[PDB]
């Protein structure tokens, strides 16, 4: 029992790191641009035409 | 009297001119649409722009 829970749990952790750390590889560039398009957020609109 | 086929052949260049000229208009038209999409799209592109000019 303690063997499978081991094993399988080993590799549970495993896949997750796994998971973690290619999103790393492929989101950790996001803040850069969340900080910038944060900074470009002031928008407001009065159709002065309309 | 003197200009007979003269004028026949007046007749098939004035035939090619409305052809031309049917194709003039007719482009100048699609020009025209093309040109107002195309139009006010940068139109309103600017407008967004001249609202909320970004950083």
């Amino acid at each position: 029992s303690y063997a499978d829970c081991v094993c399988s749990l080993r590799t549970s952790l495993a896949f997750l790191e796994s998971s973690v750390a290619t999103l790393d590889n492929g989101v950790q560039d996001f803040p850069r641009l969340c900080h910038v398009l944060r900074t470009v957020r002031h928008y407001e609109l009065i159709p002065q035409t309309t | 009297n003197a200009f007979e086929p003269a004028f026949a052949e007046l007749a098939d260049a004035v035939a090619d001119l409305e052809a031309n000229m049917m194709h003039f208009q007719l482009m100048h038209e699609s020009l025209a649409r093309f040109s107002e999409s195309f139009a006010s799209f940068l139109y309103g592109l600017n407008m967004n722009a001249f609202c909320v000019d970004f950083p």
